[PDB]
């Protein structure tokens, strides 16, 4: 049915410009209001703009703070919605949501896309360093240190080990993130069977495997 | 402009109970109010529009009510799949504004944390660094405090803390603490201690290791 997929996010330096995209499917695109909403870290959602349907002349309405900075538009022959952004500052870092609207001028958002994450900073992309954490039930782990920017995904045994896994959110310090993950397995399954954590950092094309081996002390 | 104020950022409840999430508007918005649900790592989902009309596919447990400035989203018979963030929205006047959200936390009996301490790995020591990690898993309630002790003295600089959200399986919380030092500094001390203060124990849970034994 209704489906929305956003693209265009990533790391961008301050003062730059870019265009976000939203590919829609499952409904007649030219018949519905479309909008953009952003979600800053630890802050309430902020509506940015919306554009009306064909019967209403495709007119636009903007948040006063973003007028002259942000531009919403539709593709001429495809079911794609765009959002042009310029003069980017660190405050623009957020998850940007594409949404289909209902209610006419009383706009509410009945279907949201998955969202695309934008990070505005001058910090340099850095790959992570993965360190093992070794000591009836035993707890192992992996330490991911010194990477930028987000995100980083962690699996255990290529996805086959999912029970008892705690992956903690990343913490920023001096323009570098730090993340850790823990797993608890029965002592009769380790180290008799291998336990390996997999770390992915697509911003630097990094994919590390780290086998957890027991220690002598 | 119009501000939607959700007075509670967190609300406690149990499975099978009834929850009322309130939302207060800065001025009269009539019934031009919508409600949404957002799970961690997922997109928002429309629950109610026009103050009281359930969206298609929304279960009958979610009900909206209110007129003017005070609105409420009531969830009868709370299920485990309702652990999420809930926020309101007004469309009486532009710009459209949202509430800050209210997260539903599940009630359960107390639980002491399982504490584990880890010395630095050979990979990091070869690079010249030394990080010590302390895992604190499956405790309740979420209120906890961790202190790092080096040779008996508390250390605060170089500590990084991180907390998980409520576990979707046992309704507990977890926390990780990483004390980062240089290799030279790490080799100049013996005992490294991670102390966990929790309401489940009158005395703190202590986990430590000695470098002389390794
Ligand atoms: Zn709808
Ligand atoms: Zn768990
Ligand atoms: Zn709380
Ligand atoms: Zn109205
Ligand atoms: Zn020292």
């Amino acid at each position: 049915e209704v489906k929305l997929v956003e693209s265009g996010g990533g790391l961008v330096q301050p003062g730059g410009s870019l265009r976000l995209s939203c590919v829609t499917s499952g409904f007649t695109f030219t018949d519905y209001y479309m909008s953009w909403v952003r979600q800053p870290p630890g802050k309430a959602l902020e509506w940015l703009a919306f554009i009306r349907n064909k019967v209403n002349g495709y007119t636009t309405e903007y948040r006063a703070s973003v007028k002259g900075r942000f531009t919403i538009s539709r593709d001429s022959s495809q079911s794609i919605l765009y959002l042009q952004v310029n003069t980017l500052r660190a405050e623009d870092s957020a998850t940007y949501y594409c949404a289909r609207d209902r209610g006419g001028n009383g706009v509410y958002f009945d279907y949201w896309g998955q969202g695309t994450t934008l990070t505005v900073s001058s910090a340099k992309t850095t790959p992570p360093s993965v360190y093992p954490l070794a000591p009836s039930m035993v707890t192992l782990g992996c330490l991911v240190k010194g990477y930028f920017p987000e995100p980083v995904t962690v699996t255990w045994n290529s996805g086959s080990l999912s029970s008892g896994v705690h992956t903690f959110p990343a913490v920023l310090q001096s323009d570098l993130y730090t993340l850790s993950s823990s797993v608890t397995v029965p002592s009769s399954t380790w180290p008799s069977e291998t336990v390996t954590c997999n770390v992915a950092h697509p911003a630097s094309s990094t994919k590390v495997d780290k086998k957890i081996v027991p220690r002598d002390c | 402009d119009i501000v939607m104020t959700q007075s509670h950022k967190f609300m406690s409840t149990s499975v099978g109970d009834r929850v009322s999430i309130t939302c207060k508007a800065s001025q009269d918005v009539g019934t031009d109010v919508a409600w949404y649900q957002q799970k961690p790592g997922q997109s928002p989902k429309l629950l109610i529009y026009w103050a009281s009309i359930r969206h298609t596919g929304v279960p009958d447990r979610f009900t909206g009510s209110g007129s003017g400035t005070d609105f409420t989203l009531t969830i009868s018979n709370v299920q485990s799949e309702d652990l999420a963030d809930y926020f309101c929205q007004q469309y009486s006047s532009y710009p459209l504004t949202f509430g800050a959200g209210t997260k539903l936390e599940l009630e359960r009996a107390d639980a002491a944390p399982t504490v584990s301490i880890f010395p630095p790995s050979s990979e990091q020591l070869t690079s010249g660094g030394a990080s010590v990690v302390c895992f604190l898993n499956n405790f309740y309630p979420k209120d906890i405090n961790v202190k790092w002790k080096i040779d008996g003295s508390e250390r605060q600089n170089g500590v990084l803390n991180s907390w998980t959200d409520q576990d979707s399986k046992d309704s507990t919380y977890s926390m990780s603490s990483t004390l980062t030092l240089t290799k030279d500094e790490y080799e100049r001390h013996n005992s490294y201690t991670c102390e966990a203060t929790h309401k489940t124990s009158t005395s703190p849970i202590v986990k430590s290791f000695n470098r002389n034994e390794c």
